[PDB]
């Protein structure tokens, strides 16, 4: 297997400001959102794939491993699903605005009682964001309800020792509740090391006109195997195995 | 059939996989980002100011027989990083095959 997407326009980066890519282990980015948010209306790679009729189903799925010492680290499957990485059945949600993979979140409930996004809100499913992110005010309430402390700039830390005492947080998507236990939403980090767990929710306000928006990053896609469907503009989730 | 791309996992924070640009394929690692829609890799003509480019793989157009120039400039600002360069055309392979 291997696909050859022919005649793809892509950018050759000549200036890349700041620290942000000095620290990145990857060389570049292959964006997989819809064409509306494409700089210079350059047809995306998967749009090019669909057009050259290179796969049977115009879908692609993401399995991401949440243990960094695991082989493989995750698996993107183009044009299909890989049932060796999820349990049960896919439950789908329709894309509300066709630009990012935008889905409607019904509410975020942290089991100690607090319910955020009551009234419902808009969320995007982004494999390029590590953490879950939400509006600064709701995420500070959520962090206080779980007892994490501020690190800096919307990120919070919790003692890794303290993780088993923590609440589970449930995001309710399309009527179903998807549960993140304390081990799903906290990341172990090191320099001196360990005992330092990040709280997996970052508080960041995304301005109108696109925002506000919650972002369901790799923290969520790591518990729930994700299916992006270009044929029917919907997202599907199942418990990752 | 479905095409499997194996991803590497750096610290549960960065997941990236390998792809090729050009004939013959020059291999790069990219994050398959469902939050954007552009594809970009470092140019071998990246400026000295681009420190990031010194430590990554850079694409060389003159080593690809299927390269078609475009030259149009582009500027992408992520909610974190910013970059710019010019656009180009060539084959993309996934995996580096
Ligand atoms: C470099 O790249 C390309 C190939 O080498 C060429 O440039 C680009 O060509 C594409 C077509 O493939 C143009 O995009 C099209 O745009 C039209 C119009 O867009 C409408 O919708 C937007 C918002 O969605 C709206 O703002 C506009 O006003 C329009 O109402 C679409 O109908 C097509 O589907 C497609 O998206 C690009 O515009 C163009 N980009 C640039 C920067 O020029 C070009 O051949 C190559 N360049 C050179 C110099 O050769
Ligand atoms: C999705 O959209 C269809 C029409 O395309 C609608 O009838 C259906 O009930 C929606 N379902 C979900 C799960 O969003």
């Amino acid at each position: 297997g291997g696909v050859k997407v022919e005649r793809q326009v892509f950018g050759e980066a000549t200036k890349q400001p700041g620290i942000t890519f000095i620290a990145a282990k990857f060389d570049g980015i292959l964006g997989m959102a819809y064409p509306r948010i494409s700089v210079n209306n350059v047809l995306p790679v998967f749009d090019n794939l669909m057009q050259q009729k290179l796969v049977d189903q115009n879908i692609f799925s993401f399995y991401l491993s949440r243990d960094p010492d695991a082989q493989p680290g995750g698996e993107l499957m183009l044009g299909g699903t890989d049932s060796k990485y999820y349990k049960g059945s896919l439950s789908y949600l329709n894309v509300t605005r066709k630009a990012y993979w935008q889905v409607h979140l019904d509410q975020v409930e942290v089991a100690s009682g607090l319910t955020l996004c009551k009234e419902g809100c808009e969320a995007i499913v982004d494999t390029g964001t590590s953490l879950m992110v939400g509006p600064v005010d709701e995420v500070r309430e959520l962090q206080k309800a779980i007892g994490a402390v501020p690190l800096i700039q919307g990120e919070y830390m919790i003692p890794c020792e303290k993780v088993s005492t923590l609440p589970a947080i449930t995001l309710k998507l399309g009527g179903k509740g998807y549960k993140l236990s304390p081990e799903d939403y906290t990341l172990k980090v090191s320099q001196a090391g360990k005992t330092l767990c990040l709280s997996g929710f970052m508080g960041m306000d995304i301005p109108p006109p696109s925002g506000p928006l919650w972002i369901l990053g790799d923290v969520f896609i790591g518990r729930y195997y994700t299916v992006f469907d270009r044929d029917n503009n919907r997202v599907g989730f199942a418990e990752a195995a | 059939g479905p095409i499997p791309e194996v991803l590497k996992n750096y610290m549960d924070a960065q997941y990236y996989g390998e792809i090729g640009i050009g004939t013959p394929p020059q291999c790069f690692t990219v994050v398959f980002d469902t939050g954007s829609s552009n594809l970009w890799v470092p140019s071998i003509h990246c400026k000295l100011l681009d420190i990031a480019c010194w430590i990554h793989h850079k694409y060389n157009s003159d080593k690809s027989s299927t390269y078609v120039k475009n030259g149009t400039s582009f500027d992408i600002h992520y909610g974190s990083g910013s970059l710019s360069g010019y656009l180009s055309q060539d084959t993309v392979s996934v995996p580096c095959q």
